[PDB]
């Protein structure tokens, strides 16, 4: 059983420079000519992922920065430059005999100290907004940092590309309407559209171009009450049945407003019984909510009937809606 | 006049070497710096670098610096992004463009742009899955399983390796297709390797179990000569201790346009993390608060709002207290 020793046993090398690992092998792992020693990078959280085969072949998409070399005993991986991605625990492996073995490892992390500095982030606040055609309307944009006036505001129709519209702030790009208008500086920005026509329904953008990385914003969609539950049924499948126990789940998809009435079904007669609700809140996209009612009895009061529904109470219906099931 | 003209849609699978140009025309391709920006359909606008046509400088964003790759050509005007090794968290349209500047960078921006490239990467095919026991006792017995998908047992050879907390990375033993077994000399008395190749699985089985088997415990594919380990599973974590008072949970059961969803019932204690993908699906996805049954367990059910066979829907169920891991897929 051969032993592979590595060396060191961490690093914390500078963006740009030349890392070599070692790893050293008790017997040879040489055979007819070929160094049967592999390189493995396992990344944080992560499975292991084959770079370098027969101690100096590369893996197919692996980078021309790692190379390896050595023969018999003696091996090396050197990765030059050093990338930021390639911060990760690196293990020499070898098959020369019957019972593989892998090395300690070598962790690699990027040093660390002089860190570096953050990247901006913007934010557009809703994400989504309505309004009819022929009204001045305002957006909203945000920094994370100082950007003083090196905004720019896009605009993406649906399977299109970005259009530029307004720039330095206040700039309006050629081509663009003279009902588009900017204002703001420093961390808050302002996109306003008075009179707006049917062309201005699209997804809203915004950049920033002071620091390097850039960064846009969020985003914020135009559309131009009321919402019935996409009521649905489930029955308690075969694994659960076997578990001597039956739960039926009534879905209420996507409503507005709240006030909702849930009333279960038990096979042509109403009782309230053993149930609860489960609810998610108030959506950013349509502010809808979602509910499940979950009727939890065992499989001696359940398997005698054979169907199942459940009763809907929600402004959005003109009367109840009753989903049922046939098993 | 002045245009950006970009290469076509990218069929790519994972560990691929995509390349996509970008031949600017109408202007001076060598007096303004060529911009990248990638999209996805839930993010919205991301910048991967910029390029120098004029003599080949290069700047990139931290993340895609030795990642995606710029590349000029004075003589055919085009600038390339080669971008190697890619997964489906590349899945997005790629648009090339240039920072105009007026007044010596008086005014910057992106004012014409390419029309876009999306560039689409592969769901592996190949996958091993590791499954077992979060928890087991010392003394006691360890039982997982490797779940593999998109080959066969009967030619392929799979390897069990451990990676214990602050260790390495320990080969513990492999069965070859022909089912010959072979095992670490060290740790040889206590495994025992077996496969199922028409259930299309994989066992391991470690007695004495002392906390030093506490590991994650993976499942990885040999590939041919030289027989390298080219596939691996995801691992599946084994802690090893007297006492788990009490003691498991996370039972995972199956639920116009479709609606699909999963049931994780009956667990203690809270709470439990569930996802799609992945992560690969966060769209019409309601994963509802838990509430306190009649049975003194807590329970949650998790669905999802999709079109009406081909793609693959599955929930990742993650019960930290009782360190259980499943994945499991939908069907009527």
């Amino acid at each position: 059983d051969i032993v592979l020793t590595q060396s060191p046993a961490s690093l914390a090398v500078s963006l740009g420079q030349r890392a070599t690992i070692s790893c050293r092998a008790s017997e040879s792992v040489d055979s007819y000519g070929q160094s049967y020693m592999h390189w493995y990078q396992q990344k944080a959280g992560q499975p292991p992922k084959l770079l370098i085969y027969l101690a100096s072949n590369l893996e197919s998409g692996v980078p021309a920065r790692f190379s390896g070399s050595g023969s018999r005993t003696d091996f090396t991986l050197t990765i030059d430059p050093v990338q930021a991605e390639d911060a990760a625990t690196y293990y020499c492996q070898q098959n020369a005999e019957d019972s593989r073995t892998f090395g300690g490892g070598t962790k690699l992390e990027i040093k660390g100290q002089p860190k570096a500095a953050p990247d901006i982030q913007m934010t557009q606040s809703p994400a989504s907004l309505s309004v009819s055609v022929g009204d001045t309307i305002t957006l909203t944009c945000h920094a994370s940092q100082n950007i003083d006036v090196w905004l720019s505001w896009f605009q993406q129709k649906p399977g299109n590309i970005p259009k530029l519209l307004i720039y330095k702030a206040s700039n309006l790009h050629t081509g663009v309407p003279s009902r588009f208008s900017g204002s703001g500086s420093g961390t808050g920005f302002t996109l306003t559209i008075s009179s707006l026509q049917p062309e201005d329904i699209a997804t809203y953008y915004c950049q920033q171009a002071h620091s390097y990385p850039f960064t846009f914003g969020g985003g914020t969609k135009l559309e131009i009450t009321v919402a019935a539950p996409s009521v649905f049924i489930f029955p308690p499948s075969d694994e659960q049945l076997k578990s001597g126990t039956a739960s039926v789940v009534c879905l209420l998809n996507n409503f507005y407003p709240r006030e909702a009435k849930v009333q279960w079904k038990v096979d042509n007669a109403l009782q309230s019984g053993n149930s609860q609700e489960s609810v998610t809140e108030q959506d950013s996209k349509d502010s809808t909510y979602s509910l499940s009612s979950t009727l939890t009895l065992s499989k001696a009061d359940y398997e005698k009937h054979k169907v199942y529904a459940c009763e809907v109470t929600h402004q959005g219906l003109s009367s109840p809606v009753t989903m049922s099931f046939n098993r | 006049a002045v245009q950006l003209q970009q290469s076509g849609p990218e069929l790519v699978k994972p560990g691929a070497s995509v390349k996509i140009s970008c031949k600017a025309s109408g202007y001076s391709f060598t007096s303004y710096w060529i911009h990248w920006i990638k999209q996805r359909p839930g993010q919205g606008l991301e910048w991967i670098g910029m390029i120098d046509p004029s003599d080949g400088e290069t700047r990139l964003n931290q993340r895609f610096q030795g990642r995606a790759t710029l590349t000029v050509d004075e003589s055919t005007s085009t600038a390339y992004m080669q971008l190697r090794s890619p997964t489906s968290e590349d899945s997005a349209v790629y648009y090339c463009t240039r920072l105009k500047e007026y007044g010596n960078y008086d005014s910057f921006y992106f004012d014409v742009w390419g029309a876009g490239t999306l560039v689409t990467v592969s769901s592996s095919e190949v996958q091993l899955k590791e499954s077992g026991p979060g928890l087991v006792a010392p003394g006691g017995s360890l039982s997982i399983t490797c779940t593999v998908s998109g080959f066969s047992l009967t030619d392929s050879s799979i390897n069990w390796v451990r990676q214990p907390p602050g260790k390495g990375l320990e080969w513990l033993g492999m069965i070859w297709g022909d089912g010959r077994i072979d095992y670490a000399d060290a740790l040889k008395s206590r495994l025992s390797i077996s496969k199922d190749s028409s259930k299309s699985q994989v066992f391991l089985e470690m007695t004495s179990l002392r906390t030093d088997d506490t590991a994650t415990y993976y499942c990885a594919r040999d590939g041919y000569f030289p027989y390298a380990m080219d596939f691996w599973g995801q691992g599946t974590s084994v802690t090893v201790s007297s006492r788990t008072s009490a003691t498991k949970g996370p039972s995972v059961f199956p639920l116009g346009t479709a609606a699909l969803g999963c049931l994780v019932k009956d667990y203690f204690p809270e709470p439990v993390t569930v996802s799609w993908n992945s992560g690969a699906l966060t769209s019409g996805v309601h994963t509802f608060p838990a509430v306190l049954q009649s049975s003194g367990l807590y329970s949650l059910s998790s669905v999802v709002t999709v079109p009406s066979g081909t793609q693959t829907y599955i929930c990742n169920v993650n019960h930290k207290p009782s360190n259980t891991k499943v994945d499991k897929k939908v069907e009527p």
